[PDB]
């Protein structure tokens, strides 16, 4: 037996340990540690309640936005605010806008080189590259001349001898399988990747007023000013700039992410057979469209025992059995209490005692549903939404299960979803249908303020005596986000934040039953004990963000 | 040969290195490839564990004297320095020890600046900015939650080109960005001076672009070019021309200390 | 899908109305004429010339009458019945009128088409007049500066495609979104003329910390416009005060080419 | 037998009427006829000499920054002004960017349609159009993929019935060379070439506060104020945000317009033995780096009778062989006094009488040089270059001609430089040279300003009694431009514009000889008198601007 720590993973959002045990050359038993904590859920406490979206926006800057959204609807849930339909239909842009950031960067900055080997991309023929996406891809920079540049670009950083951040990398290790013509289509579509996310944010910018970090929301709606016929607000040109980036990112998303998805899947099949992290998967409904914080263009639901034809749906950010249900443990984080709490009842009062493998490990919670583990993110969200019999979502999942057909003569088969393959093609899957997502709420504020509404903004009322509670529910890209707000004599008397990668990255809980990430590595094999590749391949699957898991 | 930089992160968000993401000038791709040599950063480095950690440890001894330390997030240092810990160590250690051989440091971000959101209200772990940590050493420091990229990536640029840093302000902070209030430089100083305000989001001088002083804005008590400089390089994009007022996030005492929609002093 | 048909006529024009749309974003040029609209005639784009594209504007005027917008930049120039501008041997003026009569809207690009602009200042040599008066009986929407944002144009055009009507205009039928303010009451160097900080000359301390130009003749005081805020090329923050200049009032009818750079302007 | 009007002549600037007389199928005379007159010289009479420059840039939009350059220069001339160092990169920078866009878009969107039928591009096969250019190229936009959507777009405007500015155009014209894919291929770069114009603009844009139409000269130097460590100023910031558009122009440059070029002769290689318009050629110096107006980084000269070998070269914006040699005439012009005059004491009085064969027939101009005709322009610019022995022109010069030699077995000879395809290979290899320009004068700057010089302006005094006379010199995109100021009594007393389309365009002058336009047509072919197709594309070679020529 072979003990081996991970610290720091890389090629996360924030601090992250992972310990192995190793038996044979396959991992028995792991540990996940959040190794940094702000208390964030504190510095909330005692203000008032309109202040706290700006102040918990700062829990991430890599999943910017998600935090300040949930924000402002706990404090609509609890003040019983219904935000104005203009606001909604700019709050989904945003979020849809920023996700497809986060999905690209993830596919290509933090998760690549975990699969392509950049020093293979130097044995590569330009010209067979380009062959090999002949009737794969329609994309327009596949070229023999772009993949020769960008082969170059490689070549230019290797001759100078300051490899920096892609140092001591990877490159030769048993578990790199692509040849060396994919791993220099992969560089290439790597660097074409910074273009398309740079185009999102543009739009997120435009209705933001910034990002990282928004600064257009509030408790009631949002800030910006409608007015097609007002200089300085948000007027027609300014709409259709925002409509000029928006249409910017669906070739990038359809011909270069989603087949390159179904590729790395082709390349890597075995991977559709390891990962596997839970068995019950929680998504909540998102993109609402009406005047009552409902009508969700996305669909959510609980999935128990990996049971599409039985899951329960969800389809209210006020859904009692959902709200109920929810809970968070201690028991092995450095937190005093210890017993599952309900987060309006929750409390995080530090309890550090160092790393003990039967004790206390990790600053994230172990959250729980009904007393069960679960996964959530975008393998979550694409599970039920195949349980909902969402067309869009299934004829999407079948482009890729298409592309990988045609180069393996396989299938995919629902069962193989449940898998570190199967969460990035879900990821892939969202960040395809966003864009839909994009087109959709745009014209739909087109169409709105055509009809001659212009209101963005409710003001709220807040009674300075009695105590009430809020919970302000969105489908992050990394899964289902809760914020939690308790309010008393008119100041915040509680926050609680239960975060996605809260859920994935959770150590165990109180009845030490293993979350997410520790299940998924059982029985990861591991080639060489000193260079773990494989461990964080699945790691990286389930997008970590620990700024996000401990706040 | 490439100018090498060291980025450590503390008590971050991430957002500070997100900013660069959005960069144009230079691009992310074009900093990392062509302008500095990145030779330590977690959120993209190849390598991880073990290996990351010998990839540091080189670039200290390979760079002594010759590299750019850069600092997000806010150090914390109640009870020893456990509240961030990198391969078992506290991380004010880390950033001790890379400080030594440093040639410049950077303190990006009002976290690693003045200690911003994770050092405000009862500030649970005893966060403090990396001048606090460093208590021998001049540290530049580029406010902001994130700042514009390019604040800081013009202070990279005049180190690399002219050998040495910009012009400080009394702060530290570079004065081509930081050298004037926000409110004396701003697009919507004619309303101020007129009475003109927004007195409710929607309301009928917020949908006319009117000042939003009584919405709380703190661009008066506020060093920045964001009024300016702006965000992102598309054009007429900061929190005040998108319609919400500054919160002050450069500003140690203003940001994450005053409510949004409490009165700035004006001078 | 059909695509809303423009008809653009060039009278006493130095092209830079027509050279905005190569700068703009959105659309770009090529989007606006593959997507956006129908440019059924413009002489600096059109593959026909002489003989052939006359034959494309009168087939297009009239298979197009009630529907299309008619643009026109330049002044037109009235003295000596018209022939300071002759296009087919015919007057420019006469060209303008026979395309008004059947057009759904008609838009003055630019200072010169808007109030006659640079063409019809100093003694005006040729008789130049605006374009609403060689069409007193015609509604003309004017899109001043030399040359505008060429969003004020496109996001005109856009309102009356996607909305069915002109965007709202002021008393000088200008798009309020664009003109409905001066200049100096959305300026971002306010502070600095509130505060009696100066530029006194190009190249000085003042002007090089980036102080009011009211002293070195800036005319944003008596000129509407959106020049502080939306700017120019969509780079951010490129507007002629940013970079140093002060307005020259080109926007501005009696403003810009009648006044000296470094007259001062009056201020409300 | 037949008379024969262009009118309007389309893709140019401006208002242009030709006239042809044909005979046996070959254009034995022609006219060329200016229509429009604004009567900019006057407009600006009486005003102070630093405002002129705000004025006469109206001269030209599509030649933005020339005429303003070239006023303050007059101005700055006639005051005995050296401009700063600072101001002269500046003023540079701009200059070059701004040619960059103007021979971009004359290339393609002006001229390309001479030469190119878009319905041919219909039934290309893109997959082999592509490899056309494998070994002619290495741009990373010429993959199948790229040219198949490019198809599309032409597919669904033809499909829609509104062809709008591509209506009734020359397709199938027997003068029309190119295969299908060739066709298709220049529509591709059409459309890449909007891009890359955008850019070169965004260069212009950041210098001169907007374009068109720039706003940051005056007599003196620049309003530009230099702070490396200002807010709001040109620091450093601003400065690599310049840097960043410079860098990306040079790929389409010399990737894909470069190649078209010696494509496009390959092709009709007739078209290099027909459209010469003159024996002697002038261009002017340009580009200064002293701090005494000079120093120039391009040379200038006057070639008589084709000979390099005794060319006379112009090194001084100061020349008095160079200044006193121009006269102009109105003896076949709509102006009253006839006889050639010098532009300090010239006169632009209208007298309008009709169109008459051999009396008065436009608005332009003629000007001669010690009484003889010349052509300017980027031909002139080039040969002068050739001259002068420069050898970053020759070497430019010879990557088209080995193109060339690569596509047809054949080479190309000084000779075959003095026509039609000469003038256009002329112009491609000016818009070259222009990117190492810009290199080296952001270079000069980013160095100057380091060493602590930030002046960019000194205020200029003008007496109030005496006389005093300056000139203006610049190389415009399409020649040498002078403009002429006197000034008596601190007033403008006379102010006349040389327009390098006045030299080309200009009718027969006060001896009847025939200019550059006129003259580049006899001998022209013309299939079909109804459609002379083949007479644009002369006319075209030459960029005409007519706002320019008559203003
Ligand atoms: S300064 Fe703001 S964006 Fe940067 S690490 Fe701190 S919280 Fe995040
Ligand atoms: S209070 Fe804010 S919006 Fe008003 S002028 Fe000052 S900085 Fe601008
Ligand atoms: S308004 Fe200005 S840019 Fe437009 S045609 Fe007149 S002079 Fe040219
Ligand atoms: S005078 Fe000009 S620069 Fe000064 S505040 Fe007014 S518009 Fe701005
Ligand atoms: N996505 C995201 Fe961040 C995490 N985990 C949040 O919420
Ligand atoms: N180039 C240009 Fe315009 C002309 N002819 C000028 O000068
Ligand atoms: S909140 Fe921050 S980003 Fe600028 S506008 Fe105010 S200092
Ligand atoms: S000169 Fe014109 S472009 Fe705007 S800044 Fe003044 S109105
Ligand atoms: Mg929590
Ligand atoms: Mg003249
Ligand atoms: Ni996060
Ligand atoms: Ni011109």
């Amino acid at each position: 037996s072979q003990r081996i720590t991970i610290d720091p993973v890389t090629r996360i959002e924030g601090h992250l340990r992972i310990d192995c045990e190793i038996e044979n050359g396959v991992v028995s038993k792991a540990w996940a540690s959040g190794t940094m904590w702000r208390g964030m859920e504190e510095i909330v406490k005692n203000r008032d309640p309109r202040d706290a979206w700006m102040i918990v926006q700062r829990i991430c800057g890599v999943c910017t936005t998600t935090h300040a959204l949930s924000s402002v609807r706990a404090a609509e849930s609890a003040l019983n605010i219904d935000v104005p339909v203009n606001a909604q239909y700019i709050r989904n842009i945003i979020l849809a806008a920023h996700t497809t950031h986060d999905h690209i960067v993830h596919f290509y900055q933090l998760s690549a080189l975990d699969w392509v080997d950049i020093t293979s991309a130097l044995q590569a023929d330009p010209t067979k590259a380009s062959e090999m996406l002949k009737g794969v891809s329609t994309w327009h920079l596949n070229s023999p001349e772009e993949f020769t540049k960008v082969q170059n670009k490689i070549k230019d950083l290797v001759a100078s001898g300051q490899l920096g951040i892609f140092a001591n990398g990877y490159w030769g290790h048993p578990a790199m399988k692509l040849p060396p013509e994919v791993n220099l289509i992969a560089v290439a579509h790597y660097l074409q990747a910074l273009e398309c996310q740079r185009d999102a944010n543009r739009v997120v910018a435009l209705l933001g007023g910034k990002t990282p970090h928004i600064q257009n929301l509030a408790v009631g709606g949002v800030a910006n000013p409608i007015n097609l016929d007002g200089l300085g607000v948000l007027n027609l040109e300014r709409l259709m700039y925002i409509k000029s980036f928006i249409d910017k990112l669906s070739d990038f998303v359809e011909q270069v992410y989603k087949v390159d998805t179904a590729v790395i899947a082709a390349f890597y099949p075995e991977w559709l057979t390891r990962g596997k992290g839970a068995v019950n998967y929680l998504s909540v409904p998102e993109f609402p469209t009406d005047s009552k914080n409902g009508s969700f263009l996305f669909p959510g639901g609980y999935i128990e025992n990996a049971d599409l034809s039985s899951y329960r749906p969800i389809t209210s950010h006020s859904d009692e059995y959902l709200i109920k249900g929810i809970q968070e443990s201690a028991k092995h984080s450095w937190y005093k209490d210890e017993a599952p709490q309900a987060p309006w009842e929750g409390t995080t009062i530090p309890a550090y005692d160092g790393w003990s493998d039967d004790g206390k490990y990790s600053w994230v919670k172990s959250p729980t549903f009904y007393g069960k583990t679960v996964e959530v993110g975008p393998l979550a969200n694409m599970l039920v939404k195949l349980a909902a019999g969402r067309e869009s979502t299934q004829n999407k999942l079948n482009e890729i299960v298409a592309i990988y057909q045609k180069l393996t003569g396989n299938t995919l088969e629902v069962a193989q979803l449940h898998s570190t393959l199967g969460r990035i093609i879900g990821r892939t899957v969202h960040c395809c249908e966003l864009q839909d997502i994009l087109q959709n709420q745009y014209s739909a504020l087109i169409t709105n303020i055509g009809k001659g509404d212009h209101t963005t903004f409710v003001k709220p009322n807040i009674p300075a005596t009695g105590e009430f509670k809020g919970v302000g529910f969105l489908e992050a890209p990394r899964g289902m986000l809760s914020h939690w707000m308790v309010i008393k004599d008119g100041i915040i008397s509680n926050y609680q934040a239960v975060v996605p990668s809260t859920w994935n990255s959770g150590p165990r809980n109180f009845n030490d039953d293993v979350g997410p990430y520790e299940q998924s590595l059982v029985g990861t094999p591991v080639a060489d004990p000193n260079k773990p590749l494989e461990v964080v391949r699945t790691i990286h699957s389930f997008d970590p963000c620990m700024a996000c898991a401990v706040h | 040969q490439r100018p090498p930089v060291i980025w450590i992160g503390a008590q971050e968000c991430t957002g500070c290195t997100e900013s660069l993401l959005r960069a144009t000038h230079p691009t992310v791709e074009n900093l990392v490839l062509e302008t500095i040599s990145l030779e330590y950063h977690e959120v993209l480095s190849a390598a991880f564990g073990h290996q990351v950690e010998e990839n540091k440890h080189n670039a200290l001894e390979k760079y002594k004297g010759q590299y750019v330390l850069v600092v997000d997030g806010s150090i914390p240092l109640k009870d020893n320095g456990i509240y961030c810990m990198v391969a078992g160590e506290p991380i004010v250690d880390h950033i001790r020890k890379a400080a030594e051989g440093a040639a410049a440091i950077i303190a990006i971000g009002s976290c690693s600046a003045w200690g911003g959101v994770a050092a405000a209200g009862v500030n649970p772990t005893g966060a403090v900015s990396l001048q606090e940590v460093l208590p021998g050493k001049t540290v530049i420091n580029i406010p902001g939650c994130p700042p514009n990229p390019h604040n800081f990536l013009a202070t990279v640029a005049h180190i690399i080109t002219y050998g040495k840093p910009p012009k400080l302000d009394d702060k530290n902070r570079p004065t081509f960005a930081y050298g004037r209030l926000i409110h004396e430089h701003c697009e919507r100083r004619p309303h101020f001076d007129a009475g003109r305000f927004a007195k409710e989001f929607g309301d009928e001088g917020h949908r006319e672009g009117w000042c939003l002083y009584h919405l709380g804005c703190k661009g008066p008590e506020t060093y920045g070019n964001c009024s300016t400089l702006q965000f992102c390089d598309v054009g007429g994009v900061w929190p005040v021309a998108i319609g919400h007022p500054c919160y002050g996030c450069n500003e140690e005492g203003i940001g994450f200390h005053k409510g949004i929609h409490q009165l700035a002093n004006v001078e």
